[PDB]
């Protein structure tokens, strides 16, 4: 693998062989166009899903929703010419992506009609039925999230790659709760360490002692990372990650900050995210003993845009913690407002 | 921690009344204090909080012109006047000392307010 | 915000008490107990936790739009009366209020 | 950072931003332009070094031979100016880079004679003396391993990657065993990852669990690769990694592979390794029971010329292990002749 | 595992002779066989090895020529053949499973061989 | 390889036997018990190990050109012919050499 490269603190260019890491987080778009297994096989587990209890489908992260999204019309023409009276219908992702009990299966035999080859020119749409197998949307009343596969596609074997357009899936015969490792990058050169993924981009440095340094997520998985693709797993305790390991957080000393707890009770409802290491606008953090104890995050400005100014926190290090969603800045679990009263404010109402 | 509030006090209708909670032991500008009603055989009510330091005060919509609530950081202490007390205003008093969490710490001993004629 | 007016139990019993509310899901709530005679005491704060020098036999839950205190063991030393906080968002009022009671 | 990767049967390039790990072991003896912190601090501190006891140094590495090498002949001119007796004399390295159990001091004044800016144009040679400081070299006589200074120096900014680059060293305060952090680089990204440094290149893939690859090393260390710049490294026994944790061998689950040991007793003493999994050129290798046990690594061929053609292991996998170096294929330890006898073939000397 | 020797003889000398080390209990063509010679009251000295299978023959310079060794795969068994017995040649003969390491596993009980006239 | 002819020593002490050869950096060393009237036994190989069945008074070690044999405490049944073996290499000869022997007595 080959390469040219340019610094622009350290003025300097180069070239050479080596690993490099990509930063596809920020700017995120249709870089990749998914497919499934084979039209005929996906249509096939799905039928044996459906007679074997399974409502529907929890996505991962938001590459499977979007592979769902373009594979829907042409599964539904499928499963029509072999008359099963089945639906695929796809919504939208709300984070955090939860887990689901269930796995769909491997078909033993493919549905005996159809074509190969995914992306046929012109298809009849299907009509609609009676029988829905939703994909993660706004349907927890119809069924619930205890009747949803969760995590039965694999990336395949050289499914990806950098000049890759099209990425190639699978659905997996084991039970896993792992992340897929087949899109995980992680690195480390110098004082810069970087784990990263098609939605995270986790960076560290190495001031006295190696800390996080700033996120940039862009969904919630509750996957696991695996331990093969982290740095420094060794003398970790779970409670001193800032990033909750039940929330794809790598278990490693590159996810700690000195006087801060993991967040588990932090803004994980917000379509994206910035982790950040300053105050937010307007307003000042102070350390005092007086202070209050940890709890939900709080929102900066109140229901109805007023600034609280004024902070506190008892053990926490400058600067502080703060979390930059689109409604706002929100501050760390353990800094609280100095004067305005807790009832006031904006908290977080979700847990890891 | 500690809060230390005045006599009981036997009034007649229409005069003014000041009555007050000292507290020490604590950063005494550095917390709200909440006034409490309890009629005679009834519940709780809440009059409303001040900050002292700054003094700023949150009344309750029931309570607001008909007392005011006052505080004095030099000397530490929080004040409650009124200006012409009726027949409805016979209760105990209770000052106490809130938290930005919102709970209520400490509870001064009280003061016992009778209006009569 | 409401309560039941009075429970009735006989010693060694567990008695429930209910506090109902529409903003609690998203507010803290604390639970006092007043002795005749005396101030208000705090027994339960944040729905669930204890301050040191209550005994064992205090706890509280949250379920939805409702908190329960629960007296597992009741001695004789329970006749009080029992009231519940909690708050509304405001922003030139107070935001407590207090429940209206129960005469264990 | 941007950098940009090419893809010559392709005519197509991908890039953006992100990390890049180069390969600097395949290609390296650039010309850089070294900075020992000063001439006259550096002229200090050797000079307090030879009245506490120490009697010379024992190189770190290849780079800090190359960099004792450059300053020498200017180190003695800034010398024969306050009035010093005292000499250095460089020589070469030989592998492996024994430790030893003294460090340079800080010194405290900074000689008042002498020119600033390592480099100046025309000094004058100076003339040799009775004293000499001596640099690694064959000089085990003129003061022992016990007297000589190890690991005094850290990188504190440099260059690398491009020729005429000054990177700047500096005499550290305490007193440590790692390898030097600043030219560490550290990546995986699917199923393939490196270890590596300026003298190592370490690689793994994953099979059906993580293995060594191959690993390609222009040197032996001593110090301790750290933890912070290795994935995976808890649950870990060592004894089962191939590169010895005394060679500075990561510890890690990337530096294994099954049905081996490790390798205390390989072919260190060579200028120039590679690691294979691969039979020898002329040679079998088969899984018996009635081959012997471990011992010193062998020769494939005998000090005649003569290839030893039949060989066997116990309990290994298939490819075998395999060193190559100048002289030619050793086996890996687990590997035993299977008629020849052990006294008529070449075996290796040194262990870690 | 065991290797069993052939009984003591007397000759005269000028005549031929040949003994036998059957081995048994393991594979006889895995390992080398060597054979010591330990004269009546004196040291040991090797007399070469053989491996059978592949049937190379290693001698010691103080015998080549003088005997000869020779192996049979099928039935596991070794031997040792003189051509003309000299007065010299009385000692003791022990046949030894050697590992390819060099050590000396098992040995059979040994064989005179007593020369006179 | 060279040996002592012989080593005297009474019971309970120790006994310490040398075999001196120029090839023993390179090479194994291999020890081995002979008693009046049997055949020889192994008892120390690869010049620091000991073979199952071997009382843990056998011990041996190496430095530089010269190995050695040690027994911890001398028993009456610890007197025999010891034999150091090593060896040289070669393409064509047999590469093993025997040492001379060691009479050890338990007076």
């Amino acid at each position: 693998h080959h390469g040219c490269s340019v610094d622009f603190s350290k003025k300097e260019t180069r070239c050479g062989t080596g690993v490099f890491v990509y930063n596809d987080v920020e700017a995120w778009r249709d870089r990749y166009k998914y497919h499934p297994d084979s039209p005929r096989r996906l249509a096939a587990a799905v039928k044996q899903a459906w007679e074997d209890g399974i409502c529907g489908i929890s996505s991962v992260s938001r590459m499977e929703n979007i592979m769902w999204r373009s594979v829907e019309g042409e599964l539904n023409a499928i499963l029509e010419e072999n008359g099963v009276q089945l639906t695929v219908v796809v919504g939208s992702v709300k984070n955090p992506m939860w887990r689901g009990p269930q796995r769909l299966p491997v078909p033993v035999n493919e549905l005996p009609h159809g074509w190969k080859a995914w992306g046929k020119s012109y298809f009849v749409r299907a009509a609609k039925t009676n029988n829905s197998f939703v994909v993660d949307g706004d349907t927890l009343k119809e069924c619930p999230l205890k009747h949803r596969a969760w995590n039965s596609f694999l990336v395949e074997d050289h499914g990806f790659g950098v000049f890759h357009t099209s990425v190639w899936l699978k659905v997996r015969e084991d039970y896993s709760l792992e992340c897929d490792p087949a899109v995980i990058g992680t690195a480390v050169k110098g004082k810069e360490a970087v784990h990263s993924d098609l939605g995270y981009w986790i960076e560290s440095e190495k001031n006295d002692t190696w800390r996080l340094k700033r996120a940039h997520l862009i969904e919630m998985k509750t996957c696991e990372w695996p331990k093969s693709h982290t740095l420094w797993t060794d003398g970790i305790e779970e409670s001193d990650l800032i990033i909750p390991k039940s929330l794809a957080g790598p278990l490693s000393h590159h996810n700690t900050r000195e006087g801060y707890r993991t967040q588990m009770k932090g803004p994980w409802h917000s379509e994206e995210l910035e982790i950040r290491f300053e105050e937010c606008p307007g307003t000042k953090v102070h350390v005092e003993e007086t202070c209050g104890t940890r709890g939900p995050s709080l929102r900066s400005t109140t229901a109805s845009g007023r600034v609280i100014e004024e902070w506190c926190c008892r053990e926490c290090t400058m600067p502080p913690l703060s979390f930059r969603a689109k409604d706002g800045c929100w501050y760390g679990m353990e800094i609280r407002p100095r004067k305005e009263p807790e009832s006031n404010l904006v908290r977080s109402m979700v847990t890891a | 921690v500690q809060l230390v509030q005045s006599g009981a006090e036997v009034k007649k209708p229409g005069e003014s009344l000041k009555i007050s909670c000292k507290g020490s032991g604590y950063s005494f500008t550095s917390y709200w204090i909440g006034w409490v009603r309890q009629m005679p055989g009834k519940g709780l009510e809440w009059m409303g909080i001040i900050y002292p330091g700054d003094s700023d005060t949150r009344y309750s919509p029931s309570f607001q012109g008909q007392v005011t609530m006052s505080a004095d950081r030099s000397i530490s202490t929080a004040y409650l006047q009124w200006s012409s007390l009726k027949a409805s205003d016979t209760a105990m008093y209770y000052c106490a000392r809130s938290n930005v969490d919102g709970s209520t710490d400490y509870w001064g001993q009280g003061t016992l307010v009778t209006v009569s004629s | 915000l409401t309560q039941p007016p009075s429970v009735s139990v006989s010693p060694g019993q567990t008695a429930r008490i209910t506090c109902s509310g529409d903003a609690l899901p998203k507010q803290y709530a604390f639970w006092y107990q007043q002795k005749p005679g005396q101030a208000p005491v705090l027994v339960i704060y944040k729905d669930s936790e204890r301050p040191s020098g209550i005994p064992e036999r205090f706890s509280g839950s949250s379920s939805g739009t409702t908190v329960t205190l629960t007296i597992s063991g009741v001695q004789a030393e329970d006749e009080a009366d029992y009231y519940c906080q909690s708050a509304d968002s405001s922003d030139t009022y107070v935001p407590y209020v207090f429940g209206t009671g129960t005469k264990v």
